[PDB]
């Protein structure tokens, strides 16, 4: 979802997880930066039997210390 | 409509876009505020929307209110 | 109401803002303790303290007692 | 069979690889897409092409389309 800030983005967001009720969630930036294979990782334990996961609010890359996006 | 000042500068007004150099920008910049603090945050701004359009041009579509109103 | 005194004695009424040239305190503080041994510590203190009138000029807030005091 | 023609045009059978020089294409095609800052992505693979030759001098392994094929 790419736009100018202020799009209403959050408008869907606040629609659909009303609409769909349990099965939405809301996951941080851990899942598509930090390694989840290593260390204790509950954000894949807890996407199981799940519906929709969300992730949103991503900062800047190239901003010193900022952690580039492992694919 | 504000073309004729523009036209007085020596300018050329391509793809209805306003030439203006970053080496003026950094000037009118540091005539109000520190450029040496000021660098950081002034190339993530700068960032975003940094192209090479030209080998050694480089214009910025963004016109200061205090070029275009008269003193 | 006592400005004008001091104002001809290096200190200049800017916006009703004391000036005060950076090499007349570091004299007067060398004058006693000297400034290698506590370079880090003024330094520090310096930084915590910096005040910017504008991008040049540095002022410190501050009257010595024996600038007003006659000896 | 067209090193007739390829051999005024500079082209040396050495490492059994005949190409031409990186210099060209900044003029031609790299105008738009410069490689200063957006080309790393290929000069990880361009650096495993070059040959200790000359500093000053660049060799790419890379022929254009259109320079054989009359459009």
């Amino acid at each position: 979802f790419f736009g100018e800030t202020a799009t209403g983005k959050s408008t869907t967001k606040r629609l659909l997880k009303s609409a769909i009720g349990d099965l939405f969630v809301e996951t941080g930036q851990t899942i598509l930066t930090d390694v989840l294979d290593k260390g204790p990782n509950p954000f894949i334990a807890n996407m199981h039997l799940k519906r929709s996961v969300f992730c949103s609010e991503l900062p800047d890359f190239a901003c010193s210390g900022s952690k580039k996006i492992r694919s | 409509p504000l073309m004729t000042d523009l036209s007085k500068k020596g300018y050329i007004l391509y793809d209805n876009v306003v030439t203006l150099p970053l080496t003026t920008f950094q000037q009118k910049i540091s005539k109000y505020f520190n450029s040496r603090l000021f660098g950081h945050d002034i190339e993530s701004f700068i960032n975003r929307h940094k192209k090479f359009a030209n080998v050694s041009d480089e214009y910025l579509q963004y016109i200061f209110i205090e070029d275009i109103s008269s003193p």
